């Protein structure tokens, strides 16, 4: 999971988990 | 050369930057939020 | 010839403007908040 960029703002208590060219679309690292 | 171009008390215009190439790479600052930006120096 | 020739020195040298303030000619100069 990942802090990806997003266009859009967030609401207070919002989930939401649904142009830069080609890297929008995409969305941690375990070491 | 490297970190010679400052920039200041200037328009910096992103457009010539997101628009341009088809060469970005914005860490640090939002990357279509880019106009609405502004620093102390660049 | 006429030219102003001071130690300008302007070495690092980063702002640069250019306009008309010139023409008894009274003026006030402040520096606020930079």
């Amino acid at each position: 999971l990942y802090r990806l960029f997003r266009k859009s703002n967030l609401k207070p208590f919002e989930r939401d988990i649904s142009e830069g060219f080609n890297c929008y679309f995409p969305l941690y690292g375990f070491q | 050369a490297w970190n010679r171009k400052r920039i200041s008390n200037c328009v910096a215009d992103y457009s010539v930057l997101y628009n341009s190439a088809s060469t970005f790479k914005c860490y640090g600052v939002s990357p279509t939020k880019l106009n609405d930006l502004c620093f102390t120096n660049v | 010839e006429s030219e102003f020739r001071v130690y300008s020195s302007a070495n690092n040298c980063t702002f640069e403007y250019v306009s008309q303030p010139f023409l008894l000619r009274e003026f006030v100069f402040k520096n606020i908040d930079g």
